[PDB]
C-alpha cells in the first residue's frame, strides 16, 4: 500500500526509479540542443 | 519564410524622413489630413540631421495642404541650406516661397540673396 | 451574438465529435472564433488560439477565408499580440476586399483602427506602410479614430519620430486658448484629463483595447531591438548548433566573436555574415529527425 | 444527434459594501428603516423572551423566513478579511508593492504612510513609507490653519488604520501598474549579475513576485470585482436557525462560541462608536487601541467562521430465491406505514387518520393483509453500513416473515462479505416512480453477477455448496482400496436404461452413492474422456468390436455403426448432470 501511495503521488520522479530521472534529464537537453523549433518541444514532450 | 530569415536593417534618421515624407504623402493621398505640429516634428527630424534632398516638398506639401508654420522657422532652414553650401536647394526654396506668398522677413531675404550674388 | 462564448463552443464540441455528416466547416470555426473574440466577461485569449490550432485540419479542407483571418487579426490585434497580428493582415491582404471586411462597418470597435494604432504605438512602421498603402487599393477611406493626444500633434504619423509626447516646434507660441475653444469648451462637454477611482479607460485611445494600449516605443528602439534580438538568436545557434564552421581559425575566431556579439547587445565581420540560421523551414526539422540531418 | 445543452454557471464572488445591504434591510409599515443590531443582550433574563436589537430579536431575524432572514451590522472603523492579508499568499501586499511588514504595522501598531490616496493635490513633503514614531509638529501644523481646517486635508496624507489601506485600494491605477511590472520584468534578468545561491533565488523569487502581480491585476480590469472590497466596512450576520438555538425557557440562552465572539464585537463597535461621538478631543491611544481590538476581535471571528431504515442483524435463509428478502413484520409496518394508511383510507374500514392508526396499532388481521397486498411488488433496498464494495447496496422484493432478524440469500450474503458478528443492515423504500423503475431494472441481483474488476463471477458457491458438489463428483476408490486381491482371478450394477431409474434405485437403497454402475447413454456422442487409447478391443469374428474404455464402452458393428454407448458412472455425477438439464429445461418452458 506505501508503495502504491507513493507511486500515485510521486513526491520526485527520482524516487520511483532513478533511470526516469535519468532518461528525463537526458531527453530535455538534447532535445534543447538540437531540433530548438517548436517541434522539439513538441516531440520531447 | 523570405522575410522571416533575413537580416534587418540598421536605424538612420535619414531612413527615418524618408519613410515618414512617403507615409504622409499617402496618408493624405487616403484622405487623412495631418496636423500642423506632424509636420513640424518631421520638419525638425529632417533638419538635425543635414538632408535638403527633400526640404523642398516638405514644405511644399504643407503649404499646399492650406496650413503654414511661423517665420523664425523659414530662416533658419534657409540659413542651414548655405551652411553646408546647397545653393541650388536655397534657390528652389526662395522659389516655392514666392510662389506660395509667405512673406520672408527681409534681413534673411537680403542675407539669401548676397549669398546667391555670391554663388552667381 | 448571445455574449456567452460557452453556448457555441458546447455546439461546436457536438459537431467536432460527431458523425462525418455533421463535421464542422470555415463558417462554424469562424462563428466560434467570433463568440470568443466578442465576449464582455473573461480574457478568452488561450480559447482562440486552441480553437486555431484545432483548425489546422488540412485534408478536411478546413481552409480559411477572409472573414477567418479578419476575425484573427481582430482578436490578435485586441489583445496586444501584433507580431501574429501583421502575419495574419498579410494573408487577409492576399485576398481582395480583405480591409473592408476588416473595418466591419465600424460597429465593433472599429478593428482597422485599432490595428492602425497598434502599429502606430509599437513603432512598427514599416509594417504599417504596407498597411496603409493596401488601404487605398481597395478604395478604403481613413476611419473617424484619427484619435489625437492632449497635445494636439499625435497623429499615424507623429508617434514613431524621435522626440516622444513632447510638442513640435511650429514658430508662433501654441494659442492654448484656440485650442480649448476649437476643440471644445464655453458649450457641450470638453474632454477633461482628470484621473478618476473608477476602472475607465482615460486615455480615448484605449477604448477598443481590452488591457491598455501598447508600451510606446520609438522606430529607434525598436529598430535596436530587433536588432540585438537577432544577434541573441544567432549567438543562440552558433553556441549550441553551431560548434563547427567552415572556417579553420576557430582559435583566435571564437573567442573574438563571443565577446563581440556579448558586447553588440548590451575585417572579421563576414564570419558572421555566412552564418544561416535555419528557422521556419519544416524540412530541415524534418531532415534531422529523420536522422540524415 | 443535438444534445439537450442544459447549461448552469454559479459564480462565486467577493461582496460589495452596497450589495450586503440587499440582504438584511427590509420594509416596515411605520418606513423606519431596520436590520441593525444595537444591544448586546439578545435574550431578557428569566423571562425567556427574545430582546429587541439583539442577536435573536425579531422583525430583522424572525418559521422558516427567521431561518432565511439575515442581519447586518455598521462599523464605525473598516477593518480587513482574515485570509487576505496574513496568509502566505497576501493579495493586498502583491498589489501594493510593499512588503508584508509595513502593512502588518499599519494594520495592527501605529504606523504612518506619507500620502496613501493620491488623487488631489498635496503639499507635505514626507517622503516617508513607514514611521516607527512621530517626530513631526503635529499640534503646530494643526492648530495653524484653523480648527476643522486639519480634518479636511489630513485624510489625504496623514492615514492610519485599515481606512488607509481601503483608501490604497481604491484609486490604484491599474493599467500602468501592469505597465511598470512588464518593464521592470524585462529590465531584471537582463543585466547578467551572477553569486551565490542567495542572489538567484532572490532573483527568483522576486520575478515570481512580479508575475503573480501581473496575473492578479489582469484579472481586476475584466471582472467587474474592485480591489477595494477586502475590507469589511459592513460585516453580515448569521441567520438565527443556523446558529445553535433550540429554545428559550426560563431564561435559558444556547449561545455558542460564534455567538459569544459576535456579541463581543458588537459590544466593542458600539462602544467605540459611543466613544468617537462622545468627544473628539479624547487621546488618540485609547481610540486606537479600541479600533485594533474590534479589529482583532472581527478577524477572530472571521477565522472561526471559516474553520467552522431499521438496522437489525443478518441471517441465512435458504428456502429464498435470488431476488426475495425476509422483512420483519415490525421493520416492514414501520417502512409501509404510510402505504397501508393510504390503503385504508382509500377503499373502506378506515374514515380518518386517528381511527387507521388505532386500527394498525390494534394489530388486526385486515392491516396485515393490507400490508401484505401493498408488499407484494413494491421493490426495497438493502445497504450494509460499510460500503466497501461497489455491490454493496442491491434491491430486493420484501417478503413478511416472523422474527427480528432479516432473512438473505446466501450467496448475495456472501458476496456482500458476511461477517460472524451481527451485520446491521439498513433498509429504504423507494417513492417515486422513476426510482422503482431504476431499482426493479437495474439494482437487481441478477442483472449484476460480474465483477467490474476483470468480470470474475462474483456470485459463486459457498462453502457447504461447494463441499457437497466435492462430494457429489468425488466418486470413490478405484484400485487397491476396494478389492482386496488382484481381480486377475475373478458383477456390477445391472444396465440402468435411463438416470431415472439409477435415481429410483438410490432412493430405493438398493446401491449406494459410490457404487459403480452402467448408464446406457444415447449415442449423443458427446463422449467426455481423455487423449487414452481403449484398453480391450475384443474384435470379435462377426465383425462386431467392443472397445472398452477406461470410462466407457462403446459397442460397434461392422459397417462403421455405433450400437450401443455405456458410460460407467456413479449417481453423484448423473444426478447434477439431470439437475442442470431440468433447470435448463424447465426456464425455458416457463419463459413460453
Ligand atoms: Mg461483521
Amino acid at each position: 500500500l506505501p508503495k502504491v501511495e507513493q507511486v500515485l503521488e510521486v513526491r520526485s520522479v527520482d524516487s520511483i526509479s532513478m533511470n526516469l530521472e535519468k532518461r528525463i534529464e537526458g531527453w530535455n537537453k538534447c532535445i534543447t540542443r538540437i531540433l530548438g523549433i517548436p517541434w522539439g518541444f513538441l516531440i520531447g514532450a | 519564410k523570405e522575410i522571416k530569415n533575413k537580416a534587418p536593417q540598421r536605424w538612420s534618421q535619414e531612413w527615418e524622413v524618408e519613410l515618414g515624407i512617403k507615409v504622409m504623402t499617402k496618408v493624405i493621398e487616403l484622405g487623412g489630413t495631418p496636423t500642423i505640429g506632424d509636420c513640424a516634428v518631421i520638419l525638425r527630424a529632417a533638419v538635425r540631421a543635414p538632408m535638403p534632398s527633400a526640404f523642398l516638398n516638405i514644405l511644399q506639401t504643407t503649404h499646399s495642404l492650406g496650413y503654414v508654420f511661423g517665420s523664425p522657422l523659414y530662416d533658419e532652414i534657409i540659413t542651414l541650406c548655405l551652411d553646408l553650401g546647397e545653393l541650388d536647394a536655397a534657390i528652389a526654396i526662395v522659389a516655392d516661397l514666392e510662389t506660395s506668398g509667405i512673406k520672408v522677413p527681409d534681413e534673411t531675404l537680403d542675407r539669401v540673396i548676397s549669398a546667391r550674388q555670391s554663388s552667381d | 451574438t448571445c455574449g456567452i462564448p460557452e453556448i457555441a463552443f458546447a455546439t461546436f464540441e457536438n459537431m467536432e465529435y460527431g458523425e462525418d455528416h455533421m463535421k464542422p466547416d470555415t463558417e462554424t470555426y469562424n462563428w466560434v472564433i467570433q463568440a470568443y473574440t466578442r465576449a464582455e466577461s473573461y480574457d478568452r485569449v488561450q480559447d482562440v488560439a486552441e480553437l486555431l490550432g484545432m483548425m489546422v485540419e488540412d485534408h478536411k479542407r478546413v481552409q480559411p477565408n477572409v472573414r477567418t483571418y479578419a476575425l484573427l487579426v481582430e482578436c490578435f490585434t485586441k489583445y496586444c499580440v501584433v507580431r501574429e497580428a501583421i502575419r495574419h493582415f498579410r494573408g487577409l491582404k492576399n485576398f481582395e476586399g480583405g480591409t473592408q471586411v476588416l473595418y466591419n462597418d465600424g460597429k465593433y470597435g472599429d478593428p482597422l483602427s485599432l490595428y492602425l494604432r497598434a502599429l502606430c504605438r509599437e513603432g512598427r512602421i514599416v509594417e504599417l506602410l504596407e498597411a496603409l498603402e493596401a488601404m487605398a487599393k481597395d478604395n478604403q477611406p481613413i476611419p473617424p479614430r484619427a484619435m489625437i493626444l492632449s497635445r494636439k500633434y499625435r497623429t499615424l504619423v507623429s508617434s514613431w519620430i524621435e522626440p516622444l509626447q513632447e510638442e513640435a516646434e511650429l514658430g508662433y507660441e501654441i494659442d492654448y486658448i484656440a485650442r480649448y475653444v476649437a476643440e471644445g469648451g464655453l458649450t457641450g462637454d470638453r474632454k477633461r484629463w482628470v484621473p478618476r477611482r473608477g476602472k475607465t479607460p482615460l486615455d480615448p485611445d484605449a477604448e477598443g483595447f481590452i488591457y491598455s494600449n501598447p508600451r510606446e516605443t520609438s522606430f529607434k528602439q525598436r529598430c535596436l531591438e530587433e536588432w540585438r534580438l537577432h544577434h541573441r538568436k544567432l549567438l543562440k545557434t552558433l553556441h549550441n548548433e553551431g560548434p563547427s564552421i567552415l572556417g579553420k581559425i576557430s582559435e583566435s575566431d571564437y573567442i573574438r566573436l563571443v565577446e563581440r556579439l556579448r558586447k553588440i547587445i548590451k575585417e572579421l565581420d563576414e564570419l558572421i555574415s555566412r552564418i544561416k540560421l535555419h528557422e521556419g523551414n519544416t524540412e530541415f526539422w524534418k531532415r534531422r529527425f529523420l536522422g540524415e540531418g | 444527434m443535438i444534445d439537450r445543452y442544459k447549461h448552469q454557471q454559479l459564480r462565486i464572488g467577493s461582496v460589495s459594501p452596497q450589495q450586503i445591504s440587499a440582504w438584511a434591510t427590509k420594509i416596515l409599515p411605520n418606513g423606519e428603516i431596520v436590520g441593525e443590531v444595537t444591544k448586546p443582550y439578545t435574550f431578557h433574563y428569566k423571562t425567556n423572551k427574545p430582546e429587541k436589537d439583539g442577536l435573536f430579536c425579531e422583525r430583522i431575524f424572525g418559521s422558516r423566513i427567521r431561518r432565511y432572514q439575515m442581519g447586518y451590522i455598521k462599523l464605525a472603523c473598516p477593518v480587513t478579511h482574515v485570509w487576505y492579508l496574513k496568509r502566505l499568499p497576501s493579495y493586498i501586499a502583491n498589489l501594493l508593492d510593499k512588503p508584508l511588514k509595513e502593512l502588518e504595522g499599519l494594520v495592527y501598531c501605529d504606523f504612518s504612510f506619507a500620502r496613501p490616496i493620491t488623487k488631489k493635490p498635496t503639499f507635505l513633503r514626507l517622503r516617508g513609507l513607514f514611521e516607527y514614531e512621530i517626530q513631526s509638529w503635529k499640534y503646530s501644523i494643526p492648530l495653524f490653519f484653523t480648527t476643522q481646517g486639519f480634518d479636511t486635508f489630513r485624510n489625504r496624507e496623514i492615514s492610519t488604520g485599515a481606512g488607509a489601506i481601503r483608501e490604497q485600494l481604491a484609486d490604484l491605477d491599474l493599467r500602468i501598474i501592469i505597465e511598470n511590472s512588464l518593464v521592470e520584468w524585462e529590465e531584471l534578468g537582463e543585466e547578467g549579475h551572477t553569486g551565490n545561491e542567495w542572489e538567484d533565488r532572490k532573483v527568483g523569487r522576486r520575478k515570481d513576485f512580479l508575475v503573480r502581480r501581473v496575473e492578479l491585476a489582469k484579472h481586476f480590469i475584466r471582472t467587474n470585482i474592485e480591489p477595494e472590497w477586502m475590507v469589511l466596512c459592513l460585516l453580515p450576520v448569521l441567520p438565527p436557525e443556523l446558529r445553535p438555538i433550540i429554545q428559550i425557557d426560563g431564561g435559558k440562552l444556547m449561545s455558542s462560541d460564534i455567538n459569544e465572539l459576535y456579541r463581543r464585537v458588537i459590544y466593542r463597535n458600539n462602544t467605540l462608536t459611543d466613544l468617537l461621538t462622545t468627544s473628539r478631543s479624547t487621546p488618540g491611544e485609547l481610540v486606537m487601541c479600541q479600533e485594533k481590538l474590534v479589529q482583532e476581535a472581527v478577524d477572530t471571528l472571521l477565522d472561526n467562521g471559516i474553520r467552522g431504515s431499521g438496522r437489525s442483524v443478518i441471517v441465512v435463509g435458504p428456502s429464498l430465491s435470488l431476488h426475495r428478502c425476509g422483512l420483519p413484520r415490525e421493520i416492514a409496518i414501520e417502512l409501509f406505514q404510510t402505504f397501508v394508511i393510504r390503503g385504508l383510507i382509500r377503499q373502506h374500514l378506515a374514515s380518518n387518520i386517528g381511527v387507521a392508526k388505532s386500527k394498525i396499532r390494534e394489530k388486526e388481521p385486515i392491516v396485515w393483509e393490507i400490508l401484505q397486498e401493498v408488499m407484494q411488488g413494491h421493490p426495497v433496498l438493502l445497504n450494509r453500513a460499510p460500503t466497501l464494495h461497489r455491490l454493496g447496496i442491491q434491491a430486493f422484493q420484501p417478503v413478511l416473515v416472523e422474527g427480528r432478524a432479516i432473512c438473505l440469500h446466501p450467496l448475495v450474503c456472501k458476496g456482500f462479505n458476511a461477517d460472524f458478528d451481527g451485520d446491521q443492515m439498513a433498509v429504504h423504500v423507494p417513492l417515486s416512480l422513476e426510482a422503482q423503475v431504476e431499482a426493479r431494472l437495474l439494482m437487481f441481483s441478477h442483472m449484476n453477477l460480474l465483477s467490474p474488476a476483470i468480470g470474475d463471477p462474483i456470485s459463486v458457491p459457498t462453502q457447504d455448496m461447494l463441499i457437497g458438489l466435492y462430494v457429489l463428483t468425488s466418486g470413490n476408490h478405484r484400485g487397491i482400496c476396494v478389492n482386496r486381491y488382484n481381480p486377475c482371478n475373478r458383477t456390477k450394477e445391472p444396465f440402468f436404461s435411463n438416470s431415472y431409474d439409477a435415481i429410483g434405485a438410490y432412493r430405493q437403497k438398493r446401491i449406494n452413492l459410490d457404487s459403480p454402475l452402467w448408464l446406457r447413454w444415447r449415442l449423443d456422442q458427446r463422449v467426455i474422456a481423455s487423449r487414452e487409447t481403449p484398453i480391450e478391443v475384443h474384435y470379435e469374428s462377426l465383425g462386431t468390436f467392443y472397445e472398452i474404455y477406461g470410462h466407457y464402452l462403446i459397442v460397434r458393428s461392422l459397417k462403421k455403426q455405433i450400437l450401443f454407448i455405456y458410460i460407467r458412472t456413479t449417481v453423484g455425477h448423473i444426478a447434477l448432470y439431470r439437475e442442470i438439464e431440468e433447470a435448463i429445461q424447465g426456464f425455458s418452458r416457463a419463459y413460453s
